[PDB]
RNA sequence: GUGGCGGCGACGACCCAUUCGAACGUCUGCCCUAUCAACUUUCGAUGGUAGUCGCCGUGCCUACCAUGGUGACCACGGGUGAGGGAAUCAGGGUUCGAUUCCGGAGAGGGAGCCUGAGAAACGGCUACCACAUCCAAGGAAGGAGGCGCGCAAAUUACCCACUCCCGACCCGGGGAGGUAGUGACGAAAAAUAACAAUACAGGACUCUUUCGAGGCCCUGUAAUUGGAAUGAGUCCACUUUAAAUCCUUUAACGAGGAUCCAUUGGAGGGCAAGUCUGGUGCCAGCAGCCGCGGUAGCUCCAAUAGCGUAUAUU
């Protein structure tokens, strides 16, 4: 501990996971659902 | 040597939690996660100053390390940080199955090794024991869990499911991570996965609670009026002190019949309030006191606060009161009898719940875990004396409703402040909504449609039900609130059966729908159907064993798991309407899945910023979906008069009634069937 | 030809002898105590017959018998620093020599039990008693010395090269055994210098209660000068040894104020615009790194790698 930062001493998928332009919460907002098989999308 | 700077957001998260007395959650991804928890534990030790943290390790079947000193030395026969970590920290190891043992005790940090086997019962018990600023760490070592995580973030609708059981609960768990404020996804390298959308904004708080402020004031103001004041001094939270004072005022009443009720959830001090209340009675002239519970072992914290409350106000361990222990191997260490002779003669005795006799000379009798005692036995314990009742949150409500209608004095308090951690914790709030262990306090009243005439049954889609979209979530909350308001015993594991168990279908009846509506229609009744036989259950085996019928078992049938109607609309006949419609459907009178990802195509999928795939509808009409041919319909329920009339009116013929009543309810399970083989069984 | 004859070894094997022994006897001979004179039959003392057990003989023991056995020539009883001895070999300047031999018992405490030629086991087990440890609380595993003197390292390291022992064995093993540390209680030997020369002065030295009596083939000078010797230290190489250290050889550096600088105890001399105290004007005692300003290494005596003080004492 240097009071400013912390110093301590498969992978391709996570590298894709790190590089995501849109967070999953932002993805959720755009999502919409349809009830009765035909209706105005609630989202 | 080359050292890697890590994001300060990890340290910022830990430091804020311990200061705010709020827990935080971590999700380590990768096979080397066991290395990561070592570093995360060490950071926690730096922040906390109270003591060295304790670690709880939960696993399903297999643990990589030995956890026994001598075995691990021989197994080794150049230096690993993990091996030092195991020998150093005070770790308590538990099984997923054996999680009941760790219910009472408290741990600094909790580790959930096996993600795929997670169960709602497991999550509630382990997280509750975490205290203060401790960490909840969940590991994703299996290759399947990584790619399931991989698919969902690229496209929310797309999901990866191998081959049986869909496993929607794990998908719901992954989706629910974003909503939690104190959740941080991490790799095998100390690297954050940026998906929470609150992670980027996370910042350190600058270097004491509202409810705590009054408790200090009450502890100062009640010094004038004591021995009341000494009792609230031993209290830890404000809500206990309010419960204590309302207990003692009920004691001071010059009335033969009075009832005070505790309605307290787990994690909130409940036996503590009763323990001080018993000491308050001993401080007064009350002499004959009885305590009732299903088992003497169950009440151990109760007598401790009686022991604690006695210690505060005189009552030396041997000079004034003497404790008589169990003196038996079974139900050991329980203090059934305690006698205090400082002021004349006062005695407190634990008795079996089925002891309406021996209660002739009673002043105060306290019932504990009242939900666990059969209901008729509770009525016998009421008596003409003062009664204290405590029932845990998460029929008893009707019984207090009858009391409110009356005779007996009624007092109601609920405990809402957790002893272990501070109110408002994000981890607890996230856990409750994910498990749906909370119900709306107020339900809006709606207009009643014609009961037997203009209601149509609908087919609820299981897949689009559990997707975490706002509209599906609300209807999910509505149906379960009706589902758990039933007289049937409620367990958090019931969610997993509706979510994962195959051969299970959900049907709900709705009011007649005009063209233009609001977001969600009101639900009146829901019925859950489990398909059995040709298309392994209670009905096929119990019938076969008792009647020894070879032809039976080759027939196709389903059983009703749960049938429920809204309490306000109860008693006017919505339930009968659903049964009639369902019979027409399965007899064939009515005229007759989310995109899965290939195993090799998991990597081939790219990010889709705007979802395009059409989600399957929530509710489908009965005519649209094809129907299976079911020869018979069945029900299994604890025999009660009100259901006995109902199912007989529905045409179901009893075929079996269980000899031994259930321990908790005192009810004999009854099985009924409806479709000449029934006539043979009936005779 | 399911012919017939065969060598040199290894291991095992009944019995006899032998060796190593082990175990019961015979005889001979033990220190002090009589203010211990009688003892033994106080679960047999003496013996006879038969038997059990034991490796065998036997009161070793059991049944059935007799009444015996010892004693002032000291029975019996009680004692006895019973670390100390006992011996052995070898020797010219008197021996600061060397080594061995034991009386038994135990393995947290008293009992029971298993193997073998040899143990009632230096080792397993059961019960009981007493301790103490781990655990998911269900169960499981166990049998000695240092400090308290201002002071805790051998409570270790290396090797079977020597001497010998055990094993299937020429070779493996041996905390049997061997090798390696500190040290003004003490004892012994010994450095810190030697040999020459020059220059300048005139006075040494003994006795003597202030005068004095004797007397010289030299003395002093913190004077100068010269080139020979060497070890404290520094540091190559062999040799030594299982490996290494140590001892013994040995190459190269290592001295003029040779500052490469001996101490401990006793007794004296020398001093200012200095401080204090007391008087007999100018004195005396005590003492003096301190003064007006300035801060960039005197002499004599005794012992000698050794020498004092305090208490008691002869
Ligand atoms: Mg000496
Ligand atoms: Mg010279």
């Amino acid at each position: 501990y240097d009071k400013d930062a912390v110093y301590v001493d498969t992978h391709e998928l996570v590298q894709s996971l790190i590089s995501t332009h849109s967070t999953i919460d932002a993805k959720m907002a755009s999502s919409r659902v349809t009830l009765f098989s035909d209706s105005k999308p609630l989202g | 040597m080359h050292r890697k700077k890590v994001d300060n957001r990890i340290r910022i998260l830990i430091e804020n939690g311990v200061a705010e007395r709020q827990r935080s959650l971590f999700v380590v991804v990768g096979d080397r996660g066991k290395d990561q928890v070592v570093i995360l534990h060490h950071m926690l030790s730096k922040a906390t100053v109270k003591a060295r943290p304790s670690v709880l390790w939960c696993y399903k079947k297999e643990l990589g390390f030995s956890s026994h000193r001598k075995k691990r030395m021989r197994q080794l026969q150049q230096d690993d940080p993990f091996e030092l970590f195991i020998a150093a920290t005070n770790i308590r190891y538990c099984y997923y199955n054996e999680t009941h043992k760790i219910l009472g005790n408290t741990f600094g940090m909790c580790v959930l090794q096996d993600f795929e086997a997670l169960t709602p019962n497991l999550l509630a018990r382990t997280v509750e024991t975490v205290e203060g600023g401790g960490l909840v760490v969940i590991l994703l070592r299996t290759m399947n869990s990584l790619k399931q995580l991989y698919t969902v973030t690229m496209d929310v609708h797309s999901r990866y499911r191998t081959e049986d059981v869909v496993g929607r609960f794990n998908e719901r768990f992954i989706l629910s991570l974003a909503s939690c404020k104190k959740c941080l996804v991490i790799d095998d390298q100390l690297n954050i996965l940026p998906i929470s959308s609150h992670v980027a904004t996370m910042e350190a708080l600058p270097p004491l609670g509202p409810s705590d402020l009054e408790l200090r004031e009450l502890k100062e103001s009640l010094q004038d009026t004591q021995p009341v004041g000494v009792l609230v001094d031993c209290c830890k939270t404000l809500d206990q002190a309010k419960a204590v004072l309302k207990f003692i005022e009920g004691i001071s009443e010059k009335t033969l019949r009075s009832t005070v009720a505790l309605t307290a959830a787990r994690g909130r001090g409940k036996s503590a309030a009763l323990g001080l209340a018993i000491a308050g009675a001993v401080a007064f002239g009350y002499s004959n006191i009885f305590v009732t519970s299903p088992s003497p072992d169950n009440l151990h914290t109760l007598f401790e606060f009686v022991f604690k409350g006695f210690d505060a106000l005189q009552y030396q361990e041997h000079l004034d009161y003497e404790i008589i222990q169990s003196l038996n191997p079974e139900f050991n260490k329980a203090v059934i009898r305690v006698n205090v002779f400082r002021e004349h003669r006062q005695t407190i005795q634990y008795i079996h719940p089925a002891d309406a006799v021996k209660l002739g000379q009673a002043e105060l009798v306290v019932i504990d875990e009242a939900a666990a005692i059969p209901l008729p036995l509770v009525k016998s314990l009421l008596g003409p004396y003062l009664v204290f009742m405590a029932s845990t949150i998460n029929l008893s409500l009707k019984l207090i409703q009858q009391l409110r209608q009356q005779a007996r004095t009624l007092y109601e308090v609920s405990l809402q402040e957790s002893i272990r951690y501070a109110p408002g914790d994000a981890v607890e709030k996230w856990l409750n909504d994910l498990l749906c262990l909370d119900c709306l306090n107020i339900t809006r009243i709606v207009s009643g449609c014609p009961l037997p005439e203009a209601c149509e049954l609908y087919y609820v889609n299981r897949d689009t039900l559990f997707c975490y979209h706002k509209a599906s979530e609300v209807f999910l909350q509505r149906l379960m609130a009706l589902y758990v308001a039933s007289h049937y015993k409620n367990s958090p594991n019931d969610l997993q059966m509706l979510s994962d168990a195959p051969a299970h279908h959900l049907f709900c009846l709705l009011p007649p729908v005009p063209p233009t509506q609001n977001a969600l229609p009101e639900v009146l009744a829901v019925i859950q159907v489990c398909l059995e036989g040709e298309i392994g259950d209670l009905i096929p085996w119990t019938v076969s064993e008792q009647f020894q019928d070879p032809d039976f078992g080759g027939l196709s049938g389903g059983r009703v798991v749960r049938i429920a109607v809204h309490p306000d609309y109860q008693g006017m006949g919505y339930g009968s309407r659903a049964l009639q419609l369902l019979q027409m459907y399965y007899e064939g009178r009515f005229p007759c899945e989310i995109h899965t990802v290939s195993s090799e195509a998991v990597s081939l999928l790219e990010e889709v910023i705007t979802p395009r795939k059409d989600l399957p509808p929530l509710l489908l009409k009965l005519n649209e979906r094809p129907a299976e041919r079911l020869d018979y319909l069945g029900v299994s329920y604890g025999l009660t008069p009100r259901l006995l009339k109902f199912w007989k009116r529905a045409g179901f013929v009893p075929v079996y009634l269980r000899q031994t009543p259930n321990d908790l309810t005192g009810e004999h399970s009854c099985i009924m069937l409806k479709t000449g083989w029934l006539a043979a069984f009936w005779k």
